[PDB]
RNA sequence: GCGGUAGUAGCAUGCUAGGGAGCAG
RNA sequence: UGACUGCUCCCUAGCAUGCUACUACCG
């Protein structure tokens, strides 16, 4: 509500008898647990430990450390804490672990992708297109890849090492066991309080 | 069966006859006990034919639920199953030619028989001695079905890769004669 | 159908609760049935409740019925207890010998191969219970080093320098030669000639 | 005599499928054409010299062990 | 001392289910 | 990889019917 504005990127010329409804989807049963308890961990496990370490965020290095003690962990910061680029940095600072972006909303990726095509490279990252704006001059089905960007919609059976969930708050424990369904990892990572 | 008043009386029943074999009592009493003991009989055959058939009726029901569920697993495995075959047999019917038989027809109607005829990326022909290899399948390519194919295997009865060059009228009594072509459609 | 591992005597019977399935005799295996855990033997046809949706597979609950074996809730009227009489029924139930000595077996069947115990009893005990106890080492021994998922390697470093990890909450295997790793490695559908290593 | 070399080609069609001769296409069909002319065959001389060359497919492969199946 | 009614079990018949097998077109 | 139909035997299980068998209720 602004008879309707729409909040789309694209164009289109209605006709006769078109009608909009408020569809939904079923909901199928949700198998996957939340998050799977934690537990202290002796060591810097289930990531791998590269000699040469990222000094462009000094004040990250420990917060990160700490996230490679933890199975799941989530940190308490107030909107624009780092909270769009602390996955974005922890996937440079260890580039050898399969990071997992995902979010509860279609249109909020493009905040996710603004700054990650700076970062993070654009020739090794691309996203799967389904057969809603987004971009399309990645590569498509391209399922063994180090870095993937999907939605939970259309998200294939995956497996991968750090999971990052961002906008934590509009997701509710059906959107977290279909998160933990559609992509299986040992850690998972919530950004936001 | 354990749990059943009838074992009360029963146990009564026990005990008023051992006081009675004890005491020596008259016959009116022991016919009193035994109409006692035997009618508690009664309510105890009905609970050993109604309850055991209820129990029976039970387990029957029980075994036709298993029974049941297990059909249903069966069918919900079986539709999978079809789905899937139709799914990946599809995928590789390589739509394109397919399509553009199907739009030419008449009311996008065709037989059965040209759909392979027209748009199969491969041929499999099957020939029984050289006398019919050389008319059909000579040399590394060969017009059929108003097509162009090029031979990229032949096999024998024994799925044995044969060359083209043991293809000839002396080398033939050497091979399995049910020889398998298989071309790929030339363009 | 063989001789029978505790006793020597021709038995049809594999004790399905046991790790390598052994021949046992109808008494004998009646005596490992009753005095541990193991309330799962073989046959020709495992003894179970063939009524369809039936979960009962304790020996003692399982009657012989039709030509197949029911259970007390499942059993026609000509029922038929499977153990009786000090021994299981089965084929050899007549020409049997079995043995007294059935307390061994039955403290080697459920033990864990960690104490020592077990150690001098398979030293300890008759030929074919040692033969047996070795064969259910090993295959306790293969079954706890398969326990565990597959070690995935996910990226690639220099010469003698790798970065192994392990499962979650799995303890770290010797990394002595006590143990060569001998997989077969996939390249897209085969698993074949990994090679040989040894770690160290 | 003539049964008694018809049942022998039977066993001796059945030993070679047992031992894969059906992997030969031209091998299996010889076996299979001598197998059906020793049955259909009346005079035991024909019957037994197709027996002969049935045999020598057998002995032709050392997939079988002809010292230690003669006992006696 | 009575007809039992009933009942519930050895015995028989049949109907059904399940398994194994044989012949025929 | 193992078709459709028909007839016949054998074993087991449960259920309908003819008995047989005994206790006592009821007049
Ligand atoms: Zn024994
Ligand atoms: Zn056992
Ligand atoms: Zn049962």
């Amino acid at each position: 509500k602004g008879a309707v504005v729409y909040r789309g990127t694209t164009t289109y010329k209605l006709n006769v008898g078109d009608y909009f409804v408020l569809t939904s989807h079923t909901v199928m049963p949700l198998s996957a647990p939340t998050l799977v308890p934690q537990e202290h961990y002796v060591r810097i496990t289930g990531l791998y430990p590269t000699l040469n370490i990222s000094d462009e965020f000094s004040s990250n290095v420990a917060n990160y450390q700490k996230v490679g003690m933890q199975k799941y962990s989530t940190l308490q910061g107030p909107p624009g804490t780092g909270k769009s680029h602390f996955a974005i940095g922890l996937a440079l600072y260890y580039p050898s672990a399969r990071i997992v972006y995902t979010a509860c909303s279609h249109a909020a990726v493009d905040a996710l992708c603004e700054k990650a095509l700076k970062y993070l490279p654009i020739d090794k990252c691309s996203r799967i297109i389904p057969a809603v704006e987004c971009f399309d001059k990645f590569k498509v089905n391209s399922t063994l890849e180090q870095y993937v960007f999907c939605t939970v919609n259309a998200l294939p059976e995956t497996t991968a090492d750090i999971v990052v969930f961002d906008e934590i708050s509009m997701a509710t424990n059906y959107d977290l066991s279909v998160v933990n369904a559609r992509l299986r990892a040992k850690h998972y990572v919530y950004i936001g309080d | 069966f354990s749990s059943l008043p009838s074992y009360a009386a029963f146990a009564t029943a026990q005990e008023a006859y051992e006081q009675a074999v004890a005491n020596g009592d008259s016959e009116v009493v022991l016919k009193k006990l035994k109409k006692s003991l035997n009618v508690a009989k009664s309510e105890f055959d009905r609970d050993a034919a109604m309850q055991r058939k209820l129990e029976k009726m039970a387990d029957q029901a029980m075994t036709q639920m298993y029974k049941q569920a297990r059909s249903e697993d069966k069918r919900a495995k079986v539709t999978s199953a079809m789905q899937t075959m139709l799914f990946t047999m599809l995928r590789k019917l390589d739509n394109d030619a397919l399509n553009n038989i199907i739009n030419n027809a008449r009311d996008g109607c065709v037989p059965l028989n040209i759909i392979p005829l027209t748009t199969a990326a491969k041929l499999m022909v099957v020939i029984p001695d050289y006398n019919t290899y050389k008319n059909t399948c000579d040399g590394t390519t060969f017009t059929y079905a108003s097509a162009l194919w090029e031979i990229q295997q032949v096999v024998d009865a024994d799925s044995k890769i044969v060359q083209l060059s043991e293809i000839s009228m002396d080398n033939s009594p050497n091979l399995a004669w049910p020889l398998i072509v298989t071309a790929l459609r030339a363009n | 159908v063989g001789a029978c591992v505790l006793c020597n005597s021709q038995t049809s019977l594999r004790c399905g609760a046991c790790i390598r399935r052994p021949f046992l005799c109808c008494k004998c295996c009646y005596d490992h049935v009753i005095s541990t855990s193991h309330k799962l033997v073989l046959s020709v046809n495992p003894y179970v409740c063939n009524a369809p949706g039936c979960d009962v597979t304790d020996v003692t609950q399982l009657y012989l019925g039709g030509m197949s074996y029911y259970c007390k809730s499942h059993k026609p009227p000509i029922s038929f207890p499977l153990c009786a009489n000090g021994q299981v029924f089965g084929l050899y139930k007549n020409t049997c010998v079995g043995s007294d000595n059935v307390t061994d077996f039955n403290a080697i069947a459920t033990c864990d191969w960690t104490n020592a115990g077990d150690y001098i009893l398979a030293n300890t005990c008759t030929e074919r219970l040692k033969l047996f106890a070795a064969e259910t080492l090993k295959a306790t021994e293969e079954t706890f080093k398969l326990s565990y998922g597959i070690a995935t390697v996910r990226e690639v470093l220099s010469d003698r320098e790798l970065h192994l990890s392990w499962e979650v909450g799995k303890p770290r295997p010797p990394l002595n030669r006590n143990y060569v790793f001998t997989g077969y490695r996939v390249t897209k559908n085969s698993k074949v000639q990994i090679g040989e290593y040894t770690f160290e | 005599k003539m049964s008694d070399v018809k049942c022998t080609s039977v066993v001796l069609l059945s030993v070679l499928q047992q031992l894969r001769v059906e992997s030969s296409s031209k091998l299996w069909a010889q076996c299979v054409q001598l197998h059906n002319d020793i049955l259909l065959a009346k005079d035991t001389t024909e019957a037994f010299e197709k027996m002969v060359s049935l045999l020598s497919v057998l002995l032709s492969m050392q997939g079988a062990v002809d010292i230690n199946k003669l006992c006696e």
